[PDB]
RNA sequence: UGGCGGUAGCGU
DNA sequence: GGAAGATCGAAAAAAGCACGCTACCGCCCGCGTGGTGG
DNA sequence: CCACCACGCGGGCGGTAGCGTGCTTTTTTCGATCTTCC
C-alpha cells in the first residue's frame, strides 16, 4: 500500500526538511555525492545532493495525508503532473539505490592541466592552465605572458572557468 | 428536486465530494475530508463569527 | 539589447533591476539547471 | 532628476 | 435502434474600463549563510 | 564572543493549511438532450 513520491524542497533547506519528514515517520531518500568545490576560495571536498532540491519519499496517504508532507517546514511542494501528485515507479527507486556515479561537475572544474580564464589581478582576461592546487587559498596556474606561460600561484577568486 | 439531482447518498460520499471541491488534486481520504469539514465551520481557530 | 532594459542607478549603491532582467535570469538559471541535470543522466521524472 | 504601486487633489 | 449531426443553454475564459496635470508616501530581489569589527 | 555589512544561488508565501470573494461584453467549449436518420 505504501508508495513513493517526488518532493521539491526549498533552497538550502534539504536537511531540515529531511529531518522533519523523518519525524513524520516516513521513508526518505536523497542521493549524496562528495566532490571538490571552490567553496568561495577553498577547494575542499564536501558532499552535495545529486539532483539537488529533489527528495524521494515513501509513505501512505491514508496513514498520513499529502498536505501534511506538503507543509512540513522545508517542503516547497510536490512534483505533480496534472491534478494529482506524480507517482515514481519502484524501478526508478531501485536504480537510484544502486546509483553510485563518478562525475566531474562543470562549474567546479579547476582540474590540473585545465583551461581557466583569469579576469582579475595583473593577468585579467588571460587564458591559462591550472596545473596543481597549491594549498587551498591560492591555486596554481601557468600564467600566460606575451612571451610564454610561467608557473605562478594566485588567489582562487581571481580566475573563473572558461 | 435538489435531493433528486444530488448523486451522493451517504455522509462519506458527501465528505469526499466536498473535499474534492475544496482541495482539488489531492487523494480523497475520509479522515482528511472529515477534518476539513469540522475545522472549516465548527472550529474557533480560523472560523469566528464576531 | 541592454539599453532597452537599463539598470538605472539608485544613488545608494544599488540598482533598480527591471522585470525583464529578472525573467531573463529565471530563464537562464532554469536552462543551466536543465543542462546540468541532463548531463548527469537524471531519471525520467526529474528530467520531465 | 529614473521608474513604478498606493493615496489625495485640479480642470472637464 | 444505436451513432452522428444539431443545438442549446450553461458555464468558463479573455479584454476593457477618458484625457491632461499636481503633490505626498513606499519600494526598487528576500533569505540561509558567512566573515569581520565593536 | 556577539552584533552587523556582504553574498550568492532560488522563486508563492508560508505552513506539519490556507489564502480568493460588489462588472460587462464577447468568444469558446462542453455536457446534456435531441433528434434524426439508414
Amino acid at each position: 500500500m505504501q508508495s513513493w513520491y517526488l518532493l521539491y524542497c526549498k533552497r538550502g533547506q534539504l536537511q531540515r526538511a529531511q529531518e522533519h519528514l523523518e519525524r513524520q515517520a516516513v521513508n526518505c531518500l536523497a542521493p549524496m555525492i562528495t566532490l571538490e568545490k571552490i567553496v568561495r576560495g577553498k577547494r575542499t571536498a564536501v558532499s552535495e545532493p545529486l539532483f539537488p532540491n529533489y527528495l524521494f519519499v515513501e509513505f501512505d496517504p491514508e496513514v498520513i495525508h499529502t498536505t501534511t508532507i506538503n507543509a512540513t517546514r522545508g517542503v516547497s511542494h510536490f512534483v505533480r503532473f496534472g491534478a494529482s501528485p506524480a507517482i515514481v515507479p519502484s524501478a526508478v527507486i531501485h536504480q537510484l539505490s544502486v546509483y553510485k556515479p563518478k562525475d566531474i561537475v562543470d562549474p567546479a572544474t579547476p582540474y590540473p592541466g585545465d583551461k581557466v580564464i583569469i579576469t582579475e589581478g595583473a593577468f585579467e582576461g588571460f587564458q591559462a592552465i591550472f596545473t596543481e592546487p597549491d594549498g587551498e587559498a591560492r591555486s596554481m596556474l601557468l600564467l600566460n605572458l606575451i612571451n610564454k606561460e610561467i608557473k605562478h600561484s594566485v588567489k582562487n577568486t581571481e580566475f573563473r572557468k572558461l | 428536486e435538489t435531493l433528486r439531482v444530488d448523486p451522493t447518498n451517504d455522509r462519506l460520499s458527501a465528505l469526499v465530494e466536498i473535499y474534492r471541491m475544496m482541495r482539488p488534486g489531492e487523494p480523497p481520504t475520509r479522515e482528511a475530508a472529515e477534518s476539513l469539514f469540522e475545522n472549516l465551520f465548527f472550529s474557533e481557530d480560523r472560523y469566528d463569527l464576531s | 539589447p541592454p539599453d532597452l532594459r537599463p539598470l538605472v542607478p539608485l544613488d545608494g549603491g544599488r540598482f533598480a533591476t527591471s522585470d525583464l532582467n529578472d525573467l531573463y535570469r529565471r530563464v537562464i538559471n532554469r536552462n543551466n539547471r536543465l543542462k546540468r541535470l541532463l548531463d548527469l543522466a537524471a531519471p525520467d521524472i526529474i528530467v520531465r
